[PDB]
DNA sequence: GTAGCGCGCGATGTCGAGTCA
DNA sequence: TGACTCGACATCGCGCGCTAC
């Protein structure tokens, strides 16, 4: 249940300020990473928090 | 016809799941970015002592209302200076953040082409210098009151794609009809009267008192097919999220339950799980004075004028949509009625869902764990069915570790209550296997039909370690 | 508020796929 | 393997929401 930091990093950085844009990057990445769908059924949280803390800063 | 596969049906779904989760997660960023110390500073000398005063009045013992009073007018003139920062409004490229279809989706992601990314600091400098679309200016606008000190919400309206539009073509028939209602948009909270005020600065330049109906929410055939209201969140300054949608919603049991991932127990779980995700605060009286008046709403809701709108209803069901398998509990009746729009005369009989009875026959209750006593039939169908109240747990008997099983030699489990007490539940297809190459003393659980299913094996709980092992060693067999 | 008026909106039915027992 | 479900699209008559007083 994971993911690289180079598309959670992008993601992050979409999501924050071009949600507009979102919709080709989640399909490459669904696309990339089917065990991504049933983690987002299951556990959106932990996916929520990995989107908050791209701040170890 | 045009209807898609059951396959389409639950990628909807889930897509609408995770673009729901995405819009949220922005909403939670953007507002972290309005909290930004340096930009209040500068906004907050916008803002005249008079106004300010206005903004923070004192408390009035003998009339709390004089100060929501000023609140108001302090508001109103907030919203006037608004406009007059807000040098440069532009417009939406392309829908914004407005609702999207299906084949406007597909289509995107298909198209890659090249975006301008944004962050954090090209929305500072252009809030200040007064440059955006709507969106940015009321986002904007509430910065401002943030450094002013008032407790200003943020509240975002998310629109993601409708998971309940099941059709293969989704085409629709105009970029004024879209904007007619905001995204975005602003709460204040009056500790005077003790409730949520309502402003959009930039769309609808309107300050209401939300009571049972609100101006914000969008009414019309055509202006929703861009705008349906389903999840309306809540940010405020020390990182909340609470989703408001009930203030917004007329009819939030009928009509936006059905649009809304939260109709099914799995999706209100999975939601809650994604707002308590988002809500990094600890509870604070206000919470309880807003949940109070949302329960309120809830409960002043009531039934709906219509049929479709009594479908699925979480309360309520019409007489005629009571199932073969429910009765009446004894000594309840209907509770309202329906007059039946467009048919002369015709009313229906309204049974609230707590006055109906779910029954089920013997065997089926044991399929649930539950027996029945002395009892008696409510009704056959033939094959006597039984009320809930007429049940009973079962409790299956409970040293070597010999089960006493049913006349096949396996455990029917069709709920944990079924496990004796000492015993527990191993499932696994060669747990059989394992279970007799070490001997033991286990038992087939049963757990379901295809029509048995013997998924796995019930042992005393000293032995499940040992079948464990060997289940792990099963190659070595 | 009222009459004159065109048609939008909700009730009813069927059609295909799917779900529960 | 059968009752019961879910959403689209058709059909259709009401009276709803316009002006224009």
């Amino acid at each position: 249940a994971g993911l690289t930091v180079e598309d959670l990093l992008s993601l992050r950085q979409v999501v924050s300020g071009n949600p507009e844009a979102l919709a080709p990057l989640l399909e490459n990445i669904s696309a990339r990473y089917p065990q991504l769908r049933e983690h987002i059924m299951a556990n959106p949280e932990v996916f929520v928090s990995m989107l908050l803390e791209a701040v170890g800063d | 016809r045009n209807c898609s596969s059951n396959e389409e049906r639950k990628r909807r779904k889930y897509f609408h799941m995770l673009y729901l989760v995405c819009l949220m997660v922005h909403g939670f960023i953007r507002n972290e970015w309005i909290n930004s110390k340096r930009l209040s500073r500068k906004l907050s000398n916008l803002v005249p002592e008079k106004v300010f005063e206005l903004l923070h009045p004192q408390k009035d013992e003998e009339l709390p209302l004089r100060s929501t009073r000023k609140l108001l007018d302090g508001l109103k003139k907030c919203m006037e200076l608004w406009q007059k920062h807000w040098k440069i409004t532009k417009k939406y490229d392309n829908e914004g953040l407005y609702m999207r279809t299906w084949k406007e989706i597909e289509m995107s992601a298909n198209n890659k082409r090249k975006f301008k990314t944004l962050k954090r600091s090209d929305f500072l400098r252009a809030v200040s210098k007064g440059h955006g679309d709507p969106d940015i200016s009321v986002q904007g606008f509430v910065a401002m009151l943030r450094a002013c000190n008032v407790n200003a919400r943020l509240i975002m309206s998310c629109q993601p794609p409708d998971f309940t539009n099941m059709k293969i073509d989704t085409s629709l028939n105009a970029y004024k009809d879209m904007v007619k209602y905001p995204i975005f948009w602003c709460e204040v909270w009056d500790k005077f009267s003790k409730k949520w005020i309502t402003v959009d600065p930039v769309n609808l330049k309107t300050i209401e008192q939300v009571r049972l109906h609100s101006k914000l929410a969008p009414k019309g055939v055509a202006c929703c097919e861009r705008n349906m209201l389903r999840y309306v969140i809540a940010y405020d300054r020390k990182y909340g999220c609470r989703d408001v949608t009930r203030r917004y919603a007329q009819w939030m049991n009928s009509k936006v339950r059905k649009r809304r991932i939260t109709k099914d127990d799995f999706g209100e779980k999975w939601f809650r799980k994604v707002i308590t995700a988002l809500h990094h605060r600890k509870r604070t009286k206000i919470d309880d004075y807003e949940d109070q008046y949302f329960f309120r709403r809830d409960e002043s809701e009531g039934i709906p004028d219509s049929v479709q709108d009594l479908k699925n209803h979480p309360y309520y069901v019409l007489e005629q949509d009571i199932k073969q398998t429910q009765i009446v509990k004894p000594g309840c009746k209907e509770c309202g009625y329906l007059k039946v729009h467009g048919k002369v005369g015709k009313v229906l009989k309204v049974y609230a869902k707590r006055d109906i009875a779910d029954l089920k026959s013997a065997r089926q209750w044991y399929m649930n764990g539950r027996i029945l006593k002395g009892s008696r039939c409510k009704k056959v169908i033939a094959e006597r069915l039984y009320s809930f109240e007429d049940t009973e747990l079962y409790i299956p008997p409970l040293a070597s570790g010999e089960i006493t099983k049913n006349t096949f030699g396996n455990i029917e489990v069709f709920a944990p209550t079924m496990i004796p007490g000492n015993c527990c539940l191993v499932e696994n297809p060669v747990a059989i296997k394992a279970a007799r190459f070490l001997g033991v003393e286990f038992a087939p659980a049963v757990t379901s039909f295809k029509k048995p299913v013997l998924s796995g094996i019930v042992v005393a709980k000293w032995l499940r370690e040992a079948i464990e092992t060997a289940i792990d060693g099963i190659e070595f067999i």
